[PDB]
RNA sequence: GCGCGACCCCAGGUCAGGCGGGACUACCGCUGAGUUUAAGCAUAUAAAUAAGCGGAGGAGAAGAAACUUACAAGGAUUCCCCUAGUAACGGCGAGCGAACCGGGAGCAGCCCAGCUUGAGAAUCGGGCGGCUGUGCCGUCCGAAUUGUAGUCUGGAGAGGCGUCCUCAGCGACGGACCGGGCCCAAGUCCCCUGGAAAGGGGCGCCUGGGAGGGUGAGAGCCCCGUCCGGCCCGGACCCUGUCGCCCCACGAGGCGCCGUCAACGAGUCGGGUUGUUUGGGAAUGCAGCCCAAAUCGGGCGGUAGACUCCGUCCAAGGCUAAAUACAGGCGAGAGACCGAUAGCGAACAAGUACCGCGAGGGAAAGAUGAAAAGGACUUUGAAAAGAGAGUCAAAGAGUGCUUGAAAUUGCCGGGAGGGAAGCGGAUGGGGGCCGGCGAUGCGCCCCGGCCGUAUGCGGAACGGCUCUUGCUGGUCCGCCGCUCG
RNA sequence: UGAAACACGGACCAAGGAGUCUGACAUGCGUGCGAGUCGACGGGUUCUGAAACCUGGGAUGCGCAAGGAAGCUGACGAGCGGGAGGCCCUCACGGGCCGCACCGCUGGCCGACCCUGAUCUUCUGUGAAGGGUUCGAGUUGGAGCACGCCUGUCGGGACCCG
RNA sequence: GUUCGUCUGACUUGGGUAUAGGGGCGAAAGACUAAUCGAACCAUCUAGUAGCUGGUUCCCUCCGAAGUUUCCCUCAGGAU
RNA sequence: AACUUUAAAUAGGUAGGAUGGCGCGGCUGCUUCGGUGAGCCGUGCCAUGGAAUCGGGUGCUCCAAGUGGGCCAUUUUUGGU
RNA sequence: GGAGGGCGCGGCGGCCGAUGCAAAACCCGGGGCGCGAGCCCGGGCGGAGCGGCCGUCGGUGCAGAUCUUGGUGGUAGUAGCAAAUAUUCAAAUGAGAACUUUGAAGGCCGAAGAGGAGAAAGGUUCCAUGUGAACGGCACUUGCACAUGGGUAAGCCGAUCCUAAGGGAAGGGGUAACCCCGGCAGAUAGCGCGAUCACGCGCAUCCCCGAAAGGGAAUCGGGUUAAGAUUUCCCGAGCCGG
RNA sequence: UACUAUCCAGCGAAACCACAGCCAAGGGAACGGGCUUGGCGGAAUCAGCGGGGAAAGAAGACCCUGUUGAGCUUGACUCUA
RNA sequence: CGACUCUCGGCAACGGAUAUCUCGGCUCUCGCAUCGAUGAAGAACGUAGCGAAAUGCGAUACCUGGUGUGAAUUGCAGAAUCCCGUGAACCAUCGAGUCUUUGAACGCAAGUUGCGCCCGAGGCCAUCCGGCCGAGGGCACGCCUGCCUGGGCGUCACGC
């Protein structure tokens, strides 16, 4: 299709990769979307998350939840927050898979290794713009 | 423009098939050896079997070159130019147009050297050419069957075509990814560009360089 | 006997190292059918193909003329275009059947043997020590005069004389090539419908990016990517670009001129005969056997032979990229490809399950949903199940799961009738079933309602045309004046 | 020949399922250009399997006829009858004039074949000249080439199946 | 099933072992050689061929045949 | 029937004109002992006009399919009860 | 049989439309159009993408083919489920018992057994426990089924060791080669014994596999669990080889 | 006389099927369940049965043909270990 | 006169067609060179806490070192130091590894977990400084090169 000599442009490819996902497939579509407050201060509008973030509903019905992400699923991309959920008939909770798009990041545990990501995509920002 | 495809060239051709031949109300057709399997086309040099192959459907032979004839061509090409100074075919190929006084465009040459898609659709509105480009920025097809698979999701209606008559072939850079937009330049003008489907009238922006090279193309 | 060296020939679970098999797509050899075609069939065709067998590489084979030619000669090898669907060959039947030249692509040239190290085996392997190590150095055994090192290779070359010119080998740093990592634009604003908005409507932004996928419905702007650039990192590496240090010279080779020479590969040449193969035809290549040479010579010159000429190369040793191939393998990009009886045998645990003693043969089989929210609990029943309920946007979605066709089956209704004969239909009438059927028309007058022309004004798109320029004809709207409708 | 047939197949239904595609050919039809024509082996170039541009060509045709060598070497150049249509005359009917397409026919010319053989001439060449129940895919006032489609034709598994 | 041939030898029968496809083996039936024998089975060449049988897929329009001549290893078919 | 002098009918061929006739005057190696003749050329004259009837037109050329097993009746007829 | 003019499907370039406020699909003794090919529209079902028109192109339209593959009838609840001498009663259990299990009874094979075991073969089937979804063409609470567990112990038995018919490396030689005969200069090429001491002496048709049946180094008894027990276990007694 | 059939409870196929099923004669692919003309004309059925359905199984094994094979024979053609 | 025979509809059951999907096939094109006695291609049998399979691996056994990424793996259980970190992960990379039993398959055979031979060290006790036992790994064909004992008037000299 559109353009340039380069590996990867593959409709069936594109889907092949991203189900699967190996561990920096993984991260790169654990990019979430950043609130306001926090694209103002990382002059980025995503960034991969973590476990200890706190991270709100937006998207979706069930809008207006808040929790940590408790767990990220590798075998079907699917991320997995607390208090987003459905009930069992027997009266079990049960989390409801969300799309990391979907969800917005209300805080952010910076690290170290996760810090370095901030600042070179800042960076890269800054190129551009100016 | 099209690659050659077929069917496969030693298909179902190593298939086992041998046959009764007679005494038995079966049809006289080859059948397979193995009977200890639970299915399996019965007997494959067919065009008549399940899973067979077939004598016919493709293999590759099929000409997709078919030769052209450069004087035919020339005739083509030239006419393609006088398509944009008659109105009414411009109308008929369904062009939305509330274009300038005067019949085919002839611009500045100042519009090579123009880097945005943002000034691009300025510059246009005020010719009253962009008036077709906004009409397939939307009204965007979603084309129905198995094109929707391969990668052919949208197919996008032909608006402007802009032609440059900078020598060195120098596409500009901003007119590229305009909502269906062409680019071209004269040493590279085509058939297919000024009449896509073979319906000549196309709304072609013609440069004021440009315009004096259509000439040394390649009753009444 | 014992023969120092050695001669000739054996032996180490021997010292350091090496071979088999695979792959076999594609390639290089070998070896080799028949069906078929000729409407039969043998010669011939298929085919110098399939099968059989061996062996390498990323390419392989080929390769600097014992060539092609008959010319003001071309000029290693390969492939494409053409010659060519042709010269030729052929129960002259069916059919079979290429090259030379010409053009283009790509280009690249070489060393041994055969003249002398003879002031001396100057050469090489191994052990051993050291070393900065695909190597180098010292040392000692051993190899090899039935000849290592070597000038020199036919285009030539070795001698001689005279002049210039030209060199061996290093750092360091880029680029070249390959692989990664990493970064690189913009709304999740209001409203509506919905289970959800990516949808519609309102209102925006970014675009070297409006390819794609993901995401709870058509997402440029939600995420990932995409695009275009940036920043790292590690390889591989003599392809060249920098620089910098030794100038490798009086050597060796090159060039100019001169002389004496010119060594130029054998059971090969060539021929006969036979078989195979060739378009190759008094033998195309090939082989066996038989005969068998020469070096002022030899071979070739598409009809066998002698004769005389002329022309053309220099075998019988060897290397060498590129242009050429690619149904395997690995890693990619695509298609007017296919859409679960299709596509591969295999979308799924598939060469799986299974079949056969074996060689081998070989399936069937994708889809709940956004999320299991996979039906707790109550009740009947021995249980399986059912009935309630719960859940869901939807159970008319309950792991027979999206949609759920035909056939068949069940229920029920209608027609018909239990005094009657069947091609199942046509034709006619009745029942049974159901959709349709100007918005309700016109003239006139009265009231209510609204507007106003002509002409003057004020602003304009028009016309015939002329086309500098000119004259005749505009209508309309704004909306004031003056008269009416 | 004749199918209701005491011919043959078919319980029923769904889904598969058979004149295709190609190379080289003939005709027809269309398109281009036209004594030429045919880009694309190739090279330039690129928004990249494209498109655009361009080369000498080579292939086919523009002359032929022979088995071959070859051919004074194929340029002197044609009539007649029916002919559409036009022209001229005539009020018209018709008459006369020019006559295409096309058709039929009679000649000349060329090659192959056979006769004829001047003047000339490197000594056997030469080919003026006059002819012929011979023969040709010729000249006598060319038409092709390229592309495509249908149908026919051949090789291909070749309409499908045995 | 009944009836019945043989039953101390050219006897019966197992295991191990030999012989394999124009081949074997045969006190010989063309018998038999793993439900397979006047040339086993398997895969391949092979999608082999067959003037002959079967089937050959949407509609309407207009025109509309012939089984005859000639040659043929031709008389179930071609050329003409 | 394989005889016929003789000899039907129905069948079958040809002709009934402008693709014709006639006048004028040209050429030949033919043909004539002879321009005598023959043929073919230029030029002139003669229409409904050469029996009947019809031509909801005809003439002409290229190319291809199918057919290539036929069968039947009246009439004629050969073999055979 | 030809030509002519159309229709329908799939996909592609163009162009225009339609949609979760309900697309496509499917159903419809519901309407209407066209000579037809087909088309149109409504209602019901349904839940995510699709159709018309102009060009382009095909793996493009079915009733068959003793058609292929899938489904489903009538047949038909019909033929049948009939060989093997044969069941029956009471109790136990369980929802339910002609068939299970126990007793009682009747029988049957009639020791060349319908027997107790081993071979071959299968491979856990043996036994417990659980237990009726499928399966035991009846039934069923039972099973050689399904699920869950466990179980096979050797100096003396076999294999092993050993030779046979025979097979097959090694050699020479054909065969490119696969492959086949089969040994040769293991014959003044080394294997074997003394022998510890390094040296001497002696010799072939080699060398392995080949009968879990031939031939054979060596065990008995009692007890035990689900079972064969010389065999597992154990006592006591041996026996063979080093 | 046994064991079936039959009848029951359970269990439960297949072959086969264009569509089906009353005769007579007629013509007709020259021997009809159907057409034509007459006769007829039990719902719903079971146990039987062997006339018929030119019933079914089996592209007649025979017989003819094909420019179709193969086994065999030889004084075929042509080669050869 | 129920019924039967037939037919249709509506709702279903049957069945898995149709539509719409597709981490797959299919075919074309491009880049790339790179197996082995240094033990292959291929097989076998094991190893995951709970596994039949596929996939992964080999007694170092669904993996190890090192490295990158930087917190998951998930059916349930679990570790909590491994979470501001020499470090989570059916992770990617995977340079350093193990890499079973087999297989060209190599001590020799193989319907045999068959039958030899040799060497290593640790311990023992001296019927000896040897005897006995241990765990590991070798010992093939083929042929070159170098090597030793020599066969042989093979050839020479020198023998008594």
């Amino acid at each position: 299709m559109k353009r340039n000599p380069r590996v990867t442009s593959s409709r069936r490819k594109c889907r092949k990769a991203h189900f699967t996902a190996p561990s920096s497939v993984r991260r790169v579509l654990m990019s979430a979307a950043l609130s306001t407050e926090l694209r103002h201060k990382y002059n980025v509008r995503s960034i991969p998350i973590r476990k200890d973030d706190e991270v709100q509903v937006v998207r979706g019905s069930y809008k207006g939840r808040e929790g940590k992400v408790v767990q990220v699923y590798r075998r079907r991309w699917v991320i997995h927050v607390e208090r987003i959920t459905r009930e069992k008939v027997n009266g079990s909770t049960v989390n409801v898979g969300i799309h990391p798009s979907k969800v917005v990041v209300t805080k952010l545990k910076l690290d170290k290794d996760r810090k370095a990501i901030l600042d070179r995509k800042a960076s890269g920002r800054a190129a551009d713009k100016a | 423009k099209r690659q050659p495809y077929a069917v496969s060239r030693r298909a179902g051709h190593q298939t086992s098939a041998e046959s009764w031949g007679t005494g038995r109300a079966v049809s006289r057709i080859p059948r397979v050896p193995g009977g200890g399997t639970h299915r399996a086309g019965q007997g494959a040099f067919g065009n008549m079997c399940r899973g067979g192959r077939m004598f016919a459907p493709t293999k590759t032979w099929r000409k997709w070159h078919r030769r052209v004839n450069v004087h035919l061509r020339r005739v083509a090409v030239a006419s393609a130019l006088a398509a944009t100074s008659v109105p009414s075919l411009v109308l008929a190929r369904g062009h939305r147009i509330e274009t300038v006084p005067e019949l085919p465009l002839v611009i500045s040459d100042s519009a090579e050297s123009i880097e945005k898609t943002s000034q691009a659709i300025k510059i246009l509105k005020q010719v009253g050419a962009y008036a077709d480009a906004e009409k397939a920025k939307d009204s965007v097809g979603i084309r129905p069957g198995k094109g929707k698979m391969r990668n052919r999701r949208y197919i996008n209606r032909k608006g402007p075509l802009i032609v440059y008559g900078t020598e060195g072939s120098k596409i500009v850079k901003a007119f590229r990814n305009l909502p269906g937009v062409d680019v071209a330049n004269v040493e590279r003008l085509n058939l297919l560009d000024l009449a896509p489907g073979g319906h000549l009238g196309r709304f072609v922006i013609w440069t004021e360089s440009a315009f004096k090279k259509l000439e040394e193309v390649y009753v009444q």
